[PDB]
């Protein structure tokens, strides 16, 4: 069957271009009876359509996204690329190129899609992670780990106090956050050694807080 | 480049005497989806003479492409536009989905389905006389056997 | 323009049917086919029902798909849940220009876990972080089984939705999701609003958890 | 695989029109030319419309052919019928592997006589075919005129479909048509089993008789 | 003008290799533009494409029994041969051949038919009927004759005194069953002396029954 | 003294442009044989092999190039063609199509 595979750098700047390159293998973009599409999805937000163009010439860009984004194809080379104008942090959805019927009495079904590219959009360099101190409110405490760029900064606590792992998100400024959550009894036993242990895998870095 | 465009129906056929006929302009209005020449090359049409030109244009289908050629049937091809065995000319087609569709719906161009014969190569097509299908004639409104020939 | 609304999520026993369906919106849903694509969580979309009637090769007969013009939507009638069709499941179609619009997003869960309520927690900001000129309070929510749950800050001047992240719920150890907030702000506008309080929406029920230093 | 399903039995009254429809289920129709062939009984068929729109030279311009492609169709639209077309008319096309995919069939007839009710003369088993080791089920069908012969079998709770042999429709000596609805069963099946039947269902009259030992 | 003519044994018998040949006439099988195809039509039932040959040796089969036949041509007698292969009793029907046309753009409606040829498939070649009555029960009542070798049939009535006899068909086990049945306005009438004969064509041997 | 064969796959209606002194799309600017070639042309259907229930897009054949080809002349180059009267930076777009 026809597969489809996106590469191309992970990480770009604001106000920069992004391009990426979408392979089409086991078919032919040479066929007139398919277009070729970009999907985007924001982390748990939903499937967003950008557009499709035509191996003829034609191209249909999405009416919200006018001015900003660029379909190009290579009958030449079998890959159609994709460029967009003025990225923002907004724009950490993961990118998919899909082939859609068109050789039907109306385009309907997309047929094949691209095993997807995870795209970030930061221009801030390796900062350390800012810990606080976050008390607990039976309550739960946690890390409170804030302000870092790179991706696999994990925390801990205890080194083997078990407590949960919590998943990264972004931040409109261009940096993620990480509050993981940890259960606490009252503080006639709850107050024995709570101490945060953030990892931070980047310039080698050891970071070791106390939390109430 | 006229912006508009006539139907099958009533395709335009445009007189080309006494001018030059510059062919080094027609590569930038089209990307030549299908460009099929017959009796002539596509490189020596600067460097060759005829008596008259004539230049028909029209809408249609893209499953309707293929019967505009020299010995080709179809509604196009015999109740529409009909080619001569011997053509000799280029076809130029090329895809107009971004500018001649409308979204709710363009139902001007039209075509003539059948009127009861083949037409002959190089003719017209205007009269919008009522179809019959059976023994029994039919005139002014249509009805049962008495169909619209577009 | 055009536009297919879903619920969030719909949840029911194994061995049963589910229904979802997707409303149309100001343009004719009869004008062009209607798709529904099933997406596992970080795998990429896969076609179930195309043509508003057709399955595609290796799709059981399970999935079904129907369009109503009187009631301007379309139907995923899904028969015997298993526990490889517990996905999330996007409605797409197009308008009359060439507009791909698709769904939201329907995550039909399978039932393995009796339902419980959530656990709300609010903390106001620390110490630290008011010493650097950033409230940035954290939300703390878990213990739900069946589905994700969206908040929303019912602040006492006016819900608060600008500047808010919200993180993926994901699974935990014991079988729960976390769905945690975040509404990053300046100090000093915390001394001027009060109980902003992020009410859920879990199974048509509100927790209300205020913020007190 | 292509398949073009057209309907069984078209009849009408003279110098009315009538219209024979074959719709592609596994495949577009617009792709492959469909063309028309009339086969007279008992004689090979001859074609009277191709490549969709075409009909040959000497047939009669009665015939015409067209394509609808929003419900992926094919008609066949007949206006004045006369008493040399009661022949059999078949759709056939072609699907994308190159390979010739033919119609159902269906026999068109007008209408001299006035339609009458079909007869059910459904017989048991004789005593010397019981003897013999069989039971030769028979439904000698007759006064019905038009050529919609049909025969739906059915036991006292199961559907019937092995050894079914129904016959081509033969005209009576009174210019009047006749069936039979031949099954062989085994004896041990009649002797379990407690009764069957045998549906006509003649010009959508579901005509039916049982029988029982 | 341009026709076909079938040419073969019409009758074989199971687990052996239908074998056939159309001669053609007013035109050569070597000409392109056409192809050479087999329509299979059952009694009773609609037409079935076997499989259409090109002169240049490609031969499109139909999936439907691809695994069991064979087409050939040789433009020097101007015939194409069809052979079948593990021919079974619901392989009889009536073969005609056919011309298709794959001259412009697309393949086409088979212009000449042949005048067809009818075949059988059976294993038998001698077998005596079988008569049985048939009490009524206006009222219908007739003669059941079954498992018949030979296609004439010879039907009489009363010896001769008047009808539809019923056409018998192939059945399942490679034979026939005749119900040739007459009407009676009363059940008084049947008791009647009426006497249904049939006479085996091929062996001179005569049949009778008493039914009332 | 020496025998060369080249192989190639056009359509039905393109084989007789292989036989010289023709003129067409395939003998221009795809095979052009000399006026005095010695040699046999040898063609056959293989649209058993050759060809896909969804189209086999696996075979180009030249459409507009700057000049004719020279007798037994290749020409693998894959590079855009210019066309219009204004220059594309030899990028695909605007009076400037694939040539293949
Ligand atoms: C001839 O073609 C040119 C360009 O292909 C047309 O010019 C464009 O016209 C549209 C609509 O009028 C404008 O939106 C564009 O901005 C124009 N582009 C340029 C570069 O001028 C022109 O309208 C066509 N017709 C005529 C009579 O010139």
């Amino acid at each position: 069957q026809v597969q489809l595979q996106e590469s191309g750098p992970g990480l770009v700047r604001p106000s920069q271009t992004l391009s990426l390159t979408c392979t089409v293998s086991g078919g032919s973009v040479r066929n007139e009876y398919y277009y070729w599409s970009w999907i985007r999805q924001p982390p748990g937000q939903g499937l967003e359509w950008i557009g499709y163009m035509h191996n003829s010439g034609n191209t249909y860009y999405n009416p919200s996204l006018k001015s900003r984004v660029a379909i190009s194809v290579d009958m030449s080379k079998n890959q159609f690329s994709l460029k967009l104008s003025s990225v923002t942090v907004a724009d950490t959805a993961v990118y998919y190129c899909a082939r859609v019927d068109v050789g039907g009495t109306l385009v309907s079904t997309f047929d094949h899609w691209g095993q997807g590219i995870l795209v970030t959009v930061s221009s801030a360099s390796t900062k350390g992670p800012s810990v606080f101190p976050l008390a607990p409110s039976t309550a739960a405490l946690g890390c409170l780990v804030k302000d870092y760029f790179p991706e696999p900064v994990t925390v801990s606590w205890n080194s083997g106090a078990l407590v949960h792992t919590f998943p990264a998100v972004l931040q409109s400024s261009g940096l993620y956050s990480l509050s993981s959550v940890v259960t606490v009894p009252s503080s006639s036993l709850g107050t024995q050694t709570y101490i945060c242990n953030v990892n931070h895998k980047p310039s080698n870095t050891k970071v070791d807080k106390r939390v109430e | 480049n006229a912006t508009t465009f006539a139907s099958v129906y009533a395709w335009n056929r445009k007189r080309i005497s006494n001018c030059v006929a510059d062919y080094s302009v027609i590569y930038n209005f089209a990307p030549f989806f299908a460009f099929k020449c017959y009796g002539v090359s596509p490189t020596k049409l600067n460097d060759l003479c005829f008596t008259n030109v004539y230049a028909d244009s029209f809408v249609i289908r893209g499953n309707e492409v293929s019967q505009i050629a020299p010995g080709q049937t179809g509604n196009i091809a015999d109740y529409n536009y009909k080619l001569p065995d011997d053509f000799t000319g280029c076809v130029i087609a090329w895809n107009s989905n971004k500018l001649d569709s409308k979204p709710s719906g363009n139902y001007n161009y039209l075509y003539r389905l059948l009127r009861k014969s083949k037409l002959k190569p190089f003719e017209r097509d205007i009269s919008t006389e009522i179809y019959q299908a059976g023994n029994k004639p039919c005139n002014g409104v249509a009805g049962p056997n008495c169909y619209s020939p577009l | 323009e055009f536009m297919l609304t879903q619920p969030h999520s719909v949840s029911e026993s194994p061995e049963m049917t589910v229904t979802i369906s997707c409303t149309g919106s100001s343009g004719s849903i009869a004008d062009n086919y209607v798709q529904w694509y099933q997406q596992r969580p970080g795998s990429a979309p896969t076609t179930v029902i195309y043509e508003n009637y057709q399955r595609p090769s290796g799709v059981p007969n399970r999935f079904s798909g129907s369009i109503d013009s009187s009631s301007n939507s379309a139907s995923l009638t899904i028969s015997g849940l298993k526990t490889e069709d517990e996905a999330d499941y996007y409605c797409q179609s197009y308008d009359n220009s060439n507009v791909a619009v698709f769904g939201g997003g329907t995550q039909l869960t399978v039932l393995g876990q009796p339902k419980a309520a959530p656990s709300v927690t609010l903390f106001p900001p620390s110490s630290e972080e008011l010493q650097a000129n950033k409230a940035t309070l954290v939300c703390l929510i878990s213990d739900f089984y069946p589905g994700a749950v969206t908040v929303a800050w019912k602040a006492d001047s006016s819900p608060v939705k600008a500047g808010v992240e919200t993180t993926t719920p994901s699974k935990q150890s014991n079988n729960k999701y976390a769905a945690s907030s975040y509404l990053s702000l300046t100090p000093e506008q915390w001394k001027s609003h009060r109980s902003y309080s992020c009410q859920v929406t879990h199974e048509g029920s509100t927790v209300e958890k205020t913020v007190a230093p």
